[PDB]
This record gives structure tokens, sequence and C-alpha cells, in this order.
RNA sequence: AAGGGCACCACCAGGAGUGGAGCCUGCGGCUUAAUUUGACCAACACGGGAAACCUCACCCGGCCCGGACACGGACAGGAUUGACAGAUUGAUAGCUCUUUCUCGAUUCCGUGGGUGGUGGUGCAUGGCCGUUCUUAGUUGGUGGAGCGAUUUGUCUGGUUAAUUCCGAUAACGAACGAGACUCUGGCAUGCUAACUAGUUACGCGACCCCCGAGCGGUCGGCGUCCCCCAACUUCUUAGAGGGACAAGUGGCGUUCAGCCACCCGAGAUUGAGCAAUAACAGGUCUGUGAUGCCCUUAGAUGUCCGGGGCUGCACGCGCGCUACACUGACUGGCUCAGCGUGUGCCUACCCUACGCCGGCAGGCGCGGGUAACCCGUUGAACCCCAUUCGUGAUGGGGAUCGGGGAUUGCAAUUAUUCCCCAUGAACGAGGAAUUCCCAGUAAGUGCGGGUCAUAAGCUUGCGUUGAUUAAGUCCCUGCCCUUUGUACACACCGCC
């Protein structure tokens, strides 16, 4: 149908929305510990879920919040009324997303902790919340023209081939 | 700076229809996705609601390429003295079916 | 009545596409309706050769990406009505369908 | 810079006194001296302005001229 | 006169700013907030409109 | 394939069509004398050459010369 | 400003009536597949959008 | 400074070359109103940078505020907003002037304060990327040596692409990187399937035949999912699996790690992606609503419009294309591919079959395709087969230049591109130097994609034809390790 899109610029017309609406809801709920988003696409409704951290504040007051970011995200794609969901989901293990460390560590320095007192802190809470390794690193200026970069690392920890893909959580 | 009072006022009262308000980061746009038949372009819809943030009424976010306003509870009020509506007439984001 | 339906089968991933085609195939046996195989169109494969660096300087690195389209065509064939024979769509998110007649 | 040209003087406006354009005689007699674009938006609100050789609406009701 | 006529330095390695150098060198050790760590560190409208316009 | 790769799978398309059918309806004692002849001239007659091309790099005009490269 | 000369040049075509879906550059679009997005933006979302590179 | 090791971005043995010629393009210089700018192995067809406008950041002019918000003024007796005509201007910018209307609290003036910037700083930064380096190197636990930092492990040697292993051995047991891994290629007449791939068989045919072939030959002719009205997956597509391991034999070797040869096998080394500890004041603020600080902010370095420029030439350099010819050129005929694209949120722009008109570039009417359904059985080029040319700067080469006709675009001049007919320049295998490269490789050769309204001498891939030389070494060029010296530790761009 001249209607209709060709399959290969739909799939990457879904793609351009995932990206979109991740990098949104990064930008609006990055103080949220937000983790994710993962949709499920139908053609009767699409649901749309974030993972978080913290579901109570993603909730709005009696679900504001949550009310507030689908209807202004159907306003910006378009969707009808009934194709568009949003669900909130608890992340289990927190310290094991790499995207929660990082933004948690964001939190810390921005209220003006020291880098090895957070990055210890940190590296820590991973390793008894169970992983066999992790690795963190603070690079920029702190107090002086002249920048450093500082590496906190313990465990053991893979770069190459397939497996870092599938093992190996960067942010 | 220089709109209708028309074009204010529709500019508003979906402010109120619901809570929130998307706009394309285009200000050569000739109309508003929403509300196009009330002939108001999506320039004028930026700067009334800039004004409402620098005032503290809505909140402002940038994805990619667009704005996400967000109403907030001071703006509830003082939308509710600028167009004269009761203390009863709740936006669809606060209140809905409740 | 006597009608016959196309369900197309659209996937990024292979692992999605195949649990799809296997459960709706066992399904429509479960249900003796007679069912060909499920016959795939080659693999859409969407290449970008960008170049990595964000400036000019470097020694002239491609990054080459890769997108594979997999699509799976399933015939349904019943003696009677098959709409409401077969009422289930089974699906997970990284896989979409579409169902046409036959005829269609 | 060094513009060789001088600044640009921008239109002043010429902050006139109220219209009064139109007056009453013999205990009240209504009597326009200016035109009436009959125009179904320009309105009968509006008057044509008059000058020295043509007539011109205040809304875009077109131009008439006597030639 | 430490560039050449394109502007391109002919010593990298001899730092041209007064308040920094090549190394990072830490201030007062390390200590206070805002600093790099130390062994201490690490030990409804439409209805309104509806019953206006009725009447 | 071109001109040349079309006789080259001719002409084993050939022997081995009839290697096979001779295989599968008569004796294959027979078979081997003659696909003992086929071996003994040109293993090319029986089994395929595997190789066949080699990507391009994004360093040079093919699969291994690099572009023309000057310090001065 | 003036509504005649504020927007006459058109611009129905060229390297100028496109910019990045991202970022609003009008360098190194990439338009294959409609994607119609800025080349060092593409490389940032290349995995979220779906691209992975095989080899 | 010495000793070992490795490498076609080192050589050997060679191949194609570049450097010589014309032209395309990028740098420097010159000129200019501007000829915007970054970059000097790891800059110089690089910023996906093929710029007429935009792009644009540069030059010459001209509009607008899109200067939020707070406060003080003036104000429905008017704060203010637009505008016909003339002049004025490039402008049908009410920009300004004469002229009066119209707009109605939205503004305007002032004081603070925003904001934006392809403006500066990559020597303030993040991220990303390049290089050292894709070389093989790097680090814990326990134990030994030490008062100690530290050291051993991580090594004389053999071997490997590889601290890859074996072996000696105060070390043993590990971790990262290497490998392993994922994608791709080669084989499965083994399985699963397929009217959006087909293949065989059969039925209508159409033609060649009749010397008779007759179960004769060709058919990309029509049909057997036109669903009762054939089967099957070899060919094609793609899933699950298998297959290859130095596995077998012989030899060399501590007879270990491994090395060489051979049979059987599709394959006895297919190419990529990823890729350590760390460093490079390496490149990017001109990718970003990534960003500190500095500058500008109304006569704007913001933004828009008109024009020009980015192309400009006594000259130098780099990446390339075309050639110098007969192993050829021209003409005609025969004739074989595979990646892969294809109608759009903004966005106005698709791939094209068929028929007619023109000699060509093209134009017109009908369709098909959002795609294994249509272009398309991708009738590609080189190559192959015939004719002419005949060693002549010749029918080689097609630069420079004249006239004409078309398409795209609002706009083609400084020629956008294409086509036709004209002129016919250097160039007769290129000095010193210098690049890339080991099997479907080099190279010849075309075809897709990206850039695109118009476009490729670029780049990225694909396919076709397809070799010479080599199975080594440290001679040159670099890098790694060890030893060594050190007054260096901001580490030789040091210190003095
Ligand atoms: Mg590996
Ligand atoms: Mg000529």
């Amino acid at each position: 149908m001249a209607v209709q899109i060709s399959k290969k610029r739909k799939f990457v017309a879904d793609g351009i929305f995932k990206a979109e609406l991740n990098e949104f809801l990064t930008r609006e709920l990055a103080e949220d510990g937000y983790s994710g988003v993962e949709v499920r696409v139908t053609p009767t409704r699409t649901e749309i879920i974030i993972l978080a951290t913290r579901t109570q504040n993603v909730l709005g007051e009696k679900g504001r919040r949550i009310r507030e970011l689908t209807a202004v995200v159907q306003k910006r794609f378009g969707f009808p009324e009934g194709s568009v969901e949003l669900y909130a989901e608890k992340v289990a293990t927190r310290g094991l997303c790499a995207i929660a460390q990082a933004e948690s560590l964001r939190y810390k320095l921005l209220g003006g902790l020291a880098v090895r007192r957070a990055c210890y802190g940190v590296l820590r809470f991973i390793m008894e919340s169970g992983a066999k390794g992790c690795e963190v690193v603070v690079s920029g200026k702190l107090r002086g023209q002249r920048a450093k970069s500082m590496k906190f690392v313990d465990g053991l920890m893979i770069h190459s081939g397939d497996p870092v893909n599938y093992y190996v959580d960067t942010a | 700076m220089l709109m209708p009072k028309k074009n204010r006022i529709a500019i508003y009262e979906l402010l109120f229809k619901e809570g929130v308000m998307v706009a394309k980061k285009d200000v050569h746009m000739p109309k508003h996705p929403e509300l196009a038949d009330k002939n108001v372009p999506n320039l004028h819809v930026m700067k009334a609601m800039q004004s409402l943030k620098s005032r503290g009424y809505v909140k402002e976010q940038f994805a990619w390429r667009h704005f996400y306003w967000y109403l907030t509870n001071e703006g509830i009020q003082y939308l509710r003295d600028y167009l004269h509506l009761p203390p009863e007439i709740v936006p669809a984001t606060l209140r809905r079916s409740r | 009545a006597i009608h016959r339906i196309r369900i197309t089968l659209t996937s990024r991933n292979v692992k999605s596409l195949e649990k799809v085609c296997a459960d709706l195939i066992r399904g429509a046996k479960e249900k003796n309706l007679k069912v060909k195989g499920p016959v795939r169109m080659p693999t859409k494969t969407l290449r970008i050769t960008t170049r990595k660096t964000p400036c000019g300087e470097g020694s002239k690195t491609w990054d080459r990406f890769q997108m594979r389209i997999h699509k799976r065509l399933i015939d349904l064939h019943s003696p009677s009505e098959i709409v409401k024979q077969i009422t289930s769509i089974s699906i997970e998110p990284g896989v979409e369908v579409e169902v046409t007649i036959a005829d269609a | 810079y060094t513009t060789p040209k001088k600044n640009k003087h921008k239109r002043k406006k010429v902050k006139l006194a109220v219209l009064k354009y139109y007056k009453v005689d013999e205990n009240g007699k209504i009597s326009r001296l200016r035109r009436e674009c009959p125009s179904d938006e320009c309105g009968a609100g509006v008057f044509m302005a008059s000058h020295f050789d043509r007539h011109y609406c205040g809304k875009c009701c077109l131009t008439y001229c006597f030639n | 006169d430490g560039f050449d006529s394109r502007g391109k330095r002919e010593f990298d390695r001899h730092s041209g700013s007064d308040r920094s150098g090549l190394k990072h060198e830490d201030k007062r050790g390390g200590s206070g907030s805002h600093n790099w760590g130390t062994v201490k560190d690490e030990l409804t409208l439409d209805e309104w409109k509806a019953i206006q316009n009725k009447d | 394939g071109g001109h040349v790769a079309q006789i080259y799978a001719i002409r084993q398309s050939i022997s081995k069509a009839l290697v096979a059918y001779y295989q599968k309806y008569v004796d294959e004692a027979s078979k081997k004398e003659i696909k003992d002849i086929l071996i003994q001239y040109d293993r090319t007659l029986l089994v395929a050459d595997p190789r066949r091309c080699e990507s391009k790099k994004f360093g040079g005009p093919g699969a291994r010369a690099r572009y023309q490269k000057s310090y001065r | 400003g003036h509504q005649q000369l504020y927007w006459s040049h058109p611009r129905k075509f060229g390297q100028g009536s496109r910019s990045c879906r991202v970022c609003s550059n009008r360098h190194g679009l990439i338009r294959k597949y409609g994607l119609n997005m800025c080349r060092q933006c593409f490389r940032q979302y290349a995995k979220d959008i779906g691209f992975i590179k095989l080899d």
C-alpha cells in the first residue's frame, strides 16, 4: 500500500522512537533512579514500561506524574488515547545496574563528596550486591586547571570479544 | 511579547485541558500541530510558555528537538484567575474520572 | 465459509521469530488446522558505513553497522471460518505480526 | 564596524489626539466626513482614511481612487 | 615565539600556563570537599464551557 | 558468474552428474574405473574450488592493497 | 522579521532544508532508510536504534 | 651504549605503480572587500567538506527581537500594532519620509536582569576518535630474598602469530590482554520447509522437421494453490544441527613443546568485529538543548533577506583519473554477475517497465512496486568473435576552445550536468627519490550505496578476468625486550 511504509524504514522508525523515548526519560527521571525502558508494541496498543529504582517517586501525587508522562509522550508521538500506556517497574538488585550506580555517583559528587570516598563507597556496594567485578573511572578537572583521571577497579573484568556485550554493563 | 488575545487564551485553555504541551523547536513552523484551527503558530506557543516558565508557572524540559512543558501547582491557580475559572475545574492530568 | 489466511512474521532477532513460529505452528496443528511451513524471505540487511571519528583527524577509520530483518510467511487453511477458530496472538516484544486474507 | 552611514532614525508615531472626525447639527444630526469601506469583513465601524487624492480604508478594504 | 608560522607549538611539554603544568598536582594534598580524596578518605474545562455556552 | 566460471561449472557438472548417475544405477566398481581417471587428470573436475573472494577494507582500493601514503 | 521576507527564500531542497532530528546539525547527515540523523549522533544512538556491529 | 626478537605502513625476489605529461581535487604562497576556517608516520579526495541560493561560519548592504521576568513611568480621553498610494530602496523591507486611517493592554520607554552565538581558548574539560598497538605485553594471592622501597614468579634455551606453550627453575597457583568469543566464506543429493524460489514429470500448444528419427529437438510459451487440478527440494531462500581436531601416516626435534611432507577430506592458516595495564597538553568548543571561563548582545559576532566569495593564479607539494598505443583503437555481432537502493512526521524530493514523438540528451500517456511479488532472468564491463586502421603525435590522447539543443532548480554568468557538430595541445613509458602487496591477493574491469532538486575523477562495498615472485633475514627503515649508565622523576621538549 502507498499509505504504508517499507519494513526496513518501519524498523528504523521504531528504533528512532525508542531512542528518543529512552533519552527523554533519561533527561527527566535522572534524579529518580532511572534505569531503562522497554516497549511492547501491538497494533491494538503499545505498553511502555520504565525500569526505575524508586517507583514511588516516578509515580506522582496519587499517580499524577505517570499520567503526566503518558499524556506528554502521546502528544509528542501522536498516539491514540487507547494505544498508549505507561507502567513503572522496580529494578531488582539495583547495585547491578550500571546506569543506576552512575546516577548515584553523580548525586554524591554534586553533593560535594570526595572522589575517593564516593567511588570506594559505590565500588563496595556493587561488590556485596553480587558481581564478578566492577570498575569506575572519573575524569575531569577538580580545583585546578589540569585534569585528572582516577580509576577504581576490583574483581575480574573482560574487554574483548562477544562476551563483553552480555557480561559487562557500561554506563 | 505581542500575541492576540484569542491566541493567548487558546494556548492557555489547552494547557489547562491537559497539563502538558509539546512543541517542536521550529520557530518558522506556520502552524502548531495542535490547535491549528485557532491560527496561532508554534513561535507564539514558544514565547508564551517561556514567559510562563520565567514567572515559574510551568517547568520546561527539552528532548532531542522538542519541549515538554509541565504545568505546576503554582501555575494552576494563576490560570484560574487569568481565565476566570472556579476552584472546581481541574486539568485531565491532575484529575481523571475522580 | 472456506477461509484461508496468511500470517506474516517479522523480527530483528532470530530466536524470537523462531519461538513465535514454533508455538503458532504447534497451536494450528493442535486445532487440526492444516498449515503450511514457515517459508523465509531472504534477510534484509541494512548496512551503514560511517566514520568513527567525530572530526577530520584519524586514520580514515570506517565503522560498519548491520541491522538484520528476518521475515517469515505461514499459511493457514481451514474448511470452516478461521478468525473465530484461532483467537490468540502469542507474541513477545521484538516481533510484529500482520494477518491478511489468502486471496488478498 | 566603522559604519560610513549614520544611524537610521526609526519612525516616531504622531501621538495624535482624539479622533473627532464627525459631528452633529440642528439639535443632533450624525454627519461623517470620512468614508466607509463596505466590505463584509471590513465592517461599518471602520472609516476610510481621506487623503489629498485617494480613499484608503483602515483595514485592507482595497483602495478606491478617482482618476 | 613558541609557535611556528602556522601557530603550532614547537614545545608541547613546555606548559604555556602559569597556574598549571603538564602533571596534575593536587591541592592541599587532596583534602577538603569538592576535591579528590586522600588516605583518610580511603579509610473539567470542556464541561465548564458547556454550561457556560448553554445560556 | 562470468564466462570462465560458467565454463568450469559446466565441465564439472557433466563429470559429477555422470559419475553420480553411474553410482546410482549401475555398479560403483565401474564407476571407480572412470572416477580414478577424472581425479588423476584434474581434481577440480569432481571437487569444487573453495576459494571465492575477499572483503574490501577501508584503507585501500582492494582486499589487501592500501592507498598511497606520503610523509612530505 | 517582516512576513514578506523573513522566510521568503525557498528551501524546498538542498543541504539547508535538512537538519538532524537530534541536534539540528546540517552536516554529515545520514538520510539512508529515512534516518535523517546527524552522523556523530547516529554513532551515539547506534545500539539504541538497533544497528549492531557484526563485523 | 651493547646484545637478542619482530614487521611488505622494513628489506630481499619481484608485480603494479607514484614522481615525468594533461586534467579533477586538497594544502602552501600570491592577489583580494572576502578569497571563512580546523588539521602539518599519526595534516594535505581529511572535517563523511562533490559550497550557484541555503549550507556559511567570510565580505558589501538592508529587515526583525524571536531583549523572558521584576520594578518605575506613560496610558481605553489611547501603551501601542499594521498599512493603500507616491517618493526612497536592489527589494511589492510602512526601513524612512508626505499622508491619515487601523490595531486595543497583547506592547512602548527606563532601571536590573535574561538569552543566543559554526565567536576565542582542545594548553580549562567530558564524550568520541587516532596513535604507541593490534605489537605482545600487564597484575594480584601464597611462598623465598631482603631493614626497606622493591624483587622472584614474568627466565639461559627450544617453539609459536602470540610471557603461545614446553622445559630448566625459589617458586606454586592464577587474573587481564593473546587465545577463546560473534559475524562472514567454503561442504553437506543428511532434516525442516516454501505460487512472493523454483526443479522434474505430464497436458495443450508454437516452430523445426519428414532422410525416419517421434519417449525427436527449442520455448524465460501457456497450465497441473485457476486449489482438487502432479510430485520433489538437487538448484534458490534459512533454521536446527553436523563437519576439522595437528585427527591419521612418515620424518625431524630433549623425541617434549612443536615443525615439515603425504593420503583421505569441502576445508589441514577464510577474512573481519571486539580488543589490556597506560601514555600521547595527539584531533575535535565548527556534531549536540555536552560544557567552565572570556567576548558580543540592538548600529548584534543572535536571526532573516539580496549580492559576492569559499573556485579566484608568475609558483611549489600531496591524494588521483586519462594516456603514451597493434598484448591496441574503431565498427558490428555474440554474450555472462553480485552486494544493494527504491514514493518521505518536519520534507515540498522515489525506482522504473510499456507505447508514441526526436538523431541524441530527452518529452508525452498509460501502469507496476512500501517490494524473493515491479524495475529484474539486474541482457554490466573487461573478455570473445568478425571488419577497417598500420608505427605516422596516426583512426593513439581528448586537454583547450566555438556554435547549437535539452533536463534540475526561484535563479546555471565565474561555463551545474548532459547531448550534437567543430579545434586537436602535451604525452613516444618518465631523474634523484618513493608507495602498496603473498591467493581469488596484486592488477585490469565495470556495477550498487553515501554525498544528491542536478550530479563522482572521491569514498564505501560488490561482482568479472586473473597472475610474477616468496615460505627468508636483520642489510636499510622502525618498534619490543634484556643488560647497562644517569646529577633525569614536571622524567631529554629533562637537568645544568
Ligand atoms: Mg581473540
Ligand atoms: Mg572536437
